[PDB]
């Protein structure tokens, strides 16, 4: 097979020679340990090594002897419950084999090789398969977790070994046509799952929030982001996605977050409660995040591999929610190339690959009605932040800003207690119009109605916020301070949450119904109150103006008692005065 | 008198597409019978400018 | 064969022995995967060229570099069936009629209209709306562009307009035959849901029978962006000028079409521009929008209508100064409005529209038009003043006449800008207008004549 | 009307891929007429005297009888492998313009697809 040694080594930048019958952007193996690279460019004979694994000690003469896939991502079991990387390798054993260090040029298993799962026989020899046909159903703990064939390999089935457990790596159903279906094998993330079509979502998806799923909601196939410069509490958003999600399946994938970020995010999950099980919540995650801990150049590669891992469960029958957690680290990695390969990214420090390799992975999933014509429905949450501080750049207008939700962020804003924050007056929704059918069916039939009048207020108060940082009001009139402090207490107790407590976030549909409707009858009697001459001051000094600031300390369970009681004094301290 | 409007136009909108169906079909027969009398003819075309 | 690969990293490619190439020329690639690819074949030289391979850049090998030789000169059908299809992209089966219809192989440009074969406008369209046929008439062959935001979704307000728009020049004694409704639609980088929901309303209510889709997904291939337009644009050529038809393109987010643009150039040895995009976009942009206009003896000439993205419609960077010298007008976006879900959201004197009367006339479009047309303007301009202050100015001021101006307000962007999906004409979006105006004093009207009013009031 | 549309191109497909299936039995059964050296000929003259210098006209070795001649005239003629071509390698690498009577059947429905349609039906 295909030969050539080094030529050059030059840290990231290794140029090999002798390199015949090499093929663009395909795995290999390179020096005496095997860092793992990537042919990212061909010249010949010679060819640019993507060094992975780091350099520190490799030289000039050692083997450049090319595996010949791209990326191929090993699809069967193990998955689920573990720790993976980008471009899947498992953290459990790295750990495992070597200490609590990363040993460079130790590269461990591609899925597993030493684990047994039972085979339960489905198709017989005397049926054929098609793309997206179940072989059997592989109990993999408290999910079920089948095997597909992937679409465009397709056969009549020839054996099926019978009942028993088999190792991974061996076959279990062969076909007529060269190939055998295997619960370890290679499919290119390069034409990763075909699907019938693009179509159009209309049921949401909830974090359990009354801010990201209320006044802008989310969809489920969606796509959304909310950028919050240079860190300022977008990676709080992921406990929210961590126990109080609707998702059936979670794969967590960060291009190459830096570890401390990953810390207390990343083993913080194993020991919550899993609300489509109990015990880990490793039992629905996959969890394949790659970090800065894990390969330079795996950052890269990471988003386009990772991608595949989302769609061979979303296929099945499932409802994946996939977030790529602050995408601007893919953007670090991708305008390195440029710095190693001696070219220059495209001007004023943008990357040079803006839509090519960015907006084709989001638009890669998300709603598709499938081959099999199964629903798969990928909904991220983009927890991107901008690489250039400003948001009039390229890659955060072509699919970050053009997403299902907005939501921006100060650095002030989410320093008082807000976690994770929102703006008041820069967040919009971009789809919701598509979305209301099912909120005024499975929530409330007035649902539309009492989060449009809510926004309504918390939006226009803009319009006061100018005439401040201008010659400032003070004219104090009774309709002039009927705004200001309304919506003062929606942003000091109603935007002010907490993903920190199951008292301060975690909502159901009675919960984000109730709070909602509590402000605004309250409002709306504060409306002909003032009306009649009854002062502000007078309002404020009320204590169902505490009942608002005792409606975030409050479960979902006692809320339902809580809110039918409030209901008598908001008109009996109001009506009456 | 919505209510005997609605299925009015139902039934007009089930003999407006009858017809369509109808003269596609002869319509498409005659795209058939044209051809298939000057078929040699294309053949020829056909043949004559693939062996040079 | 073709070898002579030197830089494949991404989707740029050199070969040797490009002195059997052209310029403006497209080939099949060969590679042992069994994929057979495009890219057009650009600077190039007896040695050296530039080729962008259609899809990807994997499978690219060493082995097999040898081309078949499709065609050096550009290939381009102009099309005659396509007046009532459905495609996405280049021209893929949606519907599962074919791609194009050949006539000709006439190239992608060919060069656009010759300046004195160009006459004024002195006709009109009618898009279903009251503000921008009203107060500012939308002529034969403008071009009228529409910017828009981040944050908000350019797209749905856009088709919604869709089947709204149903042509009206009754009143000038011409019919719809005469100026049919053809939708040509050319779009990039368009989002999953939003490329669903544009066919939706198509499919709906009749008017896809009618109308040609083409709309590059935002996961199709940089190289195609750019093409995608350029193909029906000399497609439509033959439709409006020569079938005597009346075309209405609406080409939807530019930001795709000028970043996919930028890389294609950077590789050509030109430097890109202002803010990053590139500066060679001016004579790119001018060659989609320059074949708008009226053409003398020929009747049939198509509208112009781009819809381009800012951040807040900020002029700070390329995308509405280049544009904004070859097309006419601006028309914004008010926070106010969308908010409020007053469609389309059309700002006061922030908003205007270059030429409204020189397409339109007495008589045409109404009388009284002529004078309606600019009392709107400076009569609702007026309301915006204290559409908010009537607490900054206390309730230890308060006059008559600006009072009964927020009443007018409320009423004016209620009725008059919104109208829902419901259809109007010109007519029935006229009687919006003088209702409104009833309410307030024969003394606060200025901009309308005395018998203008003793016609209607 | 999309119905109309829909049943007209249907109709017409069938047609169309019929009149390929008789072209293609016409060149399946090619050998066999004893017009098979006129069609091969002039195939890799197009050939030579185009992009390949012929440093090998290159061909099937059971067309070799039915080009002996030309190869006389041009290169050294040793296959594309369908029995029913004839490729082309020059000296300014190796080139590669391989003149098929498949390969010029495929572009002749994308090359010529105007002509067909005016013979069947205007």
């Amino acid at each position: 097979m295909i030969q050539g040694v080094i030529q050059k080594i030059a840290g990231p930048a290794v140029i090999a020679k002798g390199m015949l019958g090499a093929r663009m952007y395909d795995i290999c193996k390179v020096g005496e340990e095997g860092l793992v690279g990537e042919i990212i460019r061909l010249d010949g004979d010679t060819a640019f090594v993507q060094v992975y694994e780091d350099t520190s000690g490799l030289k000039v003469g050692e083997p450049v002897v090319s595996t010949g896939l791209p990326l191929a991502v090993e699809l069967g079991p193990g998955m689920l419950n573990g720790i993976y990387d980008g471009i899947q390798r498992p953290l459990e054993r790295i750990r495992e084999k070597t200490g609590i260090y990363i040993t460079r040029g130790v590269v461990v298993h591609a899925l597993d090789r030493e684990k047994k799962w039972a085979w339960t026989p489905m198709v017989k020899p005397g049926d054929e398969v098609r793309g997206g046909m179940v072989l059997g159903t592989v109990p993999e703990f408290g999910f079920t977790h089948k095997i597909l064939v992937p679409p465009d390999v397709r056969g009549r089935v020839k054996e099926v070994k019978p009942a028993g457990e088999y190792t991974v790596e061996e076959p279990v159903v062969v076909l007529e046509d060269g190939t055998e279906l295997k619960m370890y094998h290679t499919w290119p993330v390069r034409r990763a799952r075909p699907v019938q079509r693009k179509l159009d979502p209309n049921t949401p998806f909830l974090t359990g929030m009354r801010i990201l799923d209320v006044l802008f909601p989310v969809a489920m196939g969606g796509t959304a982001a909310i950028p919050g410069p240079f860190g300022s509490g977008k990676t709080v958003t992921q406990q929210s996605l961590a126990k109080w999600s609707n998702a059936d399946v979670v794969v967590y994938v960060g291009c190459g977050e830096r570890g401390n970020e990953m810390t207390d995010v990343l083993v913080e999950f194993p020991e919550l409660t899993d609300p489509k099980t109990g015990g880990p919540l490793m039992h629905r995650t996959v969890l394949i995040a790659n970090t800065s801990n894990m390969p330079v150049a795996a950052r890269e590669a990471s988003i386009y591999v990772g991608v595949t891992i989302a769609e061979y469960f979303r296929d099945q029958g499932f409802s994946v929610a996939l977030m790529a957690d602050s995408t601007s680290r893919w953007a670090e990695a991708l305008r390195e190339i440029s710095s190693r390969l001696e070219e220059m990214p495209a001007e004023e420090g943008y990357p040079p690959y803006l839509a090519a390799r960015l907006a084709a992975f989001y638009e890669r999933a998300g709603k598709v009605i499938t081959l099999g014509g199964e629903e798969g429905a990928v909904t991220i949450v983009g927890a991107v932040s901008p690489p250039g501080g400003d948001m009039s750049e390229p890659v955060t207008q072509s699919t970050l800003r053009i997403v299902g939700a907005f939501w921006r962020l100060d650095a002030s804003l989410a320093f008082r207690r807000h976690f994770p924050a929102i703006n008041w007056n820069g967040s919009y929704s971009l789809f919701t119009s598509a979305l209301d059918p099912w909120y005024r069916e499975n929530v409330a039939e007035d649902y539309p109605e009492l989060r449009d009048a809510i926004s309504e207020l918390l939006q226009r108060e803009a319009g006061l916020q100018e005439i401040v940082q201008l010659v400032g009001p003070d004219a104090l009139q009774d309709a002039e301070r009927l705004v200001i402090e309304v919506g003062r207490i929606i942003r000091e107790d109603f935007l002010q949450q907490n993903a920190y407590h199951e008292v301060d976030a975690y909502c159901s549909m009675k919960k984000a119904y109730g709070i909602m409707k509590m402000i605004l009858a309250f409002y709306k009697e504060a409306e002909a109150a003032i009306k009649r001459g009854v002062s502000i001051d007078e309002i404020l000094q009320l204590p169902v103006l505490e009942r608002i600031g005792r409606a975030r300390y409050v479960s979902e369970e006692e809320f339902p008692a809580y809110f039918e009681e409030a209901m008598k004094e908001i008109q009996g301290a109001f009506k009456a005065l | 008198l919505e209510a005997q409007y609605r299925e009015r136009e139902r039934a007009e909108t089930e003999a407006l597409l009858a017809r369509y169906r109808e003269r596609a079909e002869a319509e498409a027969k005659a795209v058939r019978e044209k051809a298939m009398a000057r078929l040699d003819e294309a053949v020829a075309l056909v043949l004559k400018e693939v062996l040079p | 064969e073709y070898t002579g690969i030197t830089y494949i990293s991404g989707p740029l490619l050199f070969v040797e022995n490009a002195k059997d190439l052209a310029y403006g020329a497209i080939v099949d690639i060969k590679d042992g995967t069994g994929r057979v690819r495009g890219g057009q074949v650009i600077e190039v030289s007896e040695e050296y060229a530039v080729i962008q391979v259609f899809e990807e850049t994997t499978g690219l090998d060493l082995a097999t570099t040898s081309v078949s030789l499709v065609e050096d000169v550009a290939r381009l059908g102009v099309s005659k069936e396509m007046l009532g299809r459905r495609f996405n992209g280049i021209g893929k089966p949606i519907d599962g009629l074919p791609p194009i219809t050949p006539e000709k192989r006439l190239p992608i440009t060919g060069l656009p209209l010759n300046p004195v074969a160009r006459r004024k406008p002195e006709q009109f369209i009618q898009t279903g709306i009251s503000t921008i046929d009203v107060m500012n008439t939308l002529v034969r062959g403008q071009k009228l562009p529409i910017f828009s935001g981040s944050g908000l979704p350019a797209n749905e307000i856009a088709a919604q307009i869709a089947r709204q728009a149903t042509v009206r020049p009754d009143l000038s004694g011409e019919g719809e035959k005469e100026e049919p409704f053809a939708v040509v639609f050319a779009a990039m980088g368009i989002t999953q849901r939003e490329l669903s929901y544009f066919i939706q309303e198509f499919e709906r209510t009749g008017a896809l029978s009618r109308s040609v889709l083409f709309l590059n997904k935002a996961d199709d291939p940089t190289i195609e962006r750019i093409l995608t337009p350029r193909m029906a644009l000399t497609v439509a050529e033959y439709l409006a000028f020569e079938h005597d038809y009346h075309v209405l393109v609406i080409l939807t987010d530019m930001t795709n079409y000028c970043e996919a643009l930028r890389e294609i150039g950077a590789a050509r040895e030109e430097i890109p521009g202002r803010r990053g995009y590139p500066g060679y976009m001016y004579t790119d942009l001018a060659t989609i929008y320059e074949r708008a206009g009226v053409v003398e003896g020929k009747k049939g000439s198509v509208t112009q209508i781009p819809i381009l993205s800012m951040p807040d419609d900020d002029r700070t960077h390329p995308i509405p100064d280049l544009t904004g010298y070859i097309t006419e007008g601006q028309i914004q976006l008010s926070r106010e409005l969308h908010r409020k879900g007053i469609y389309p959201p059309i700002d006061p004197l922030p908003s205007l529209s270059r030429l409204m009367n020189n397409g339109v006339g007495k008589g045409k479009t109404r009388e009284d038009h002529k004078q309606v047309s600019d009392q709107l303007y400076s009569a609702y301009a007026n309301g915006v003043d204290i559409r908010k202050l009537v607490a900054i100015i206390g309730e230890d001021a308060l006059t008559e006449n600006d009072r009964r101006y927020l009443q007018f307000a409320d009423a004016f962007e209620r009725f008059f800008i919104n109208q829902g999906q419901q259809n109007r004409s010109i007519e029935e979006s006229l009687q919006i207008a003088w209702a409104l105006l009833s309410m307030l004093p024969q003394g606060e009207l200025k901009r309308i004549s005395k018998d203008h009013i003793g016609k209607y009031y | 009307e999309l119905l109309v549309a829909t049943a007209r191109t249907q109709a017409r497909g069938e047609v169309l891929e019929e009149v390929r299936r008789r072209v293609r039995e016409a060149l399946e059964a090619l050998p066999q007429k004893p017009e098979w050296p006129e069609v091969v000929r002039k195939l890799a003259l197009e050939a030579l005297e185009a992009l390949p210098g012929a440093k090998a006209l290159v061909a099937n070795p059971e067309d070799l009888p039915h080009l002996e001649a030309m190869a006389r005239e041009r290169g050294v003629e040793l296959e594309p492998a369908l029995r029913l071509g004839v490729r082309a390698v020059g000296a300014e690498g190796k080139t590669q313009v391989e003149n098929s009577l498949l390969a010029r059947m495929d572009r002749a429905w994308d090359a010529m697809s105007s002509k067909v349609a005016q013979a069947l039906w205007g």
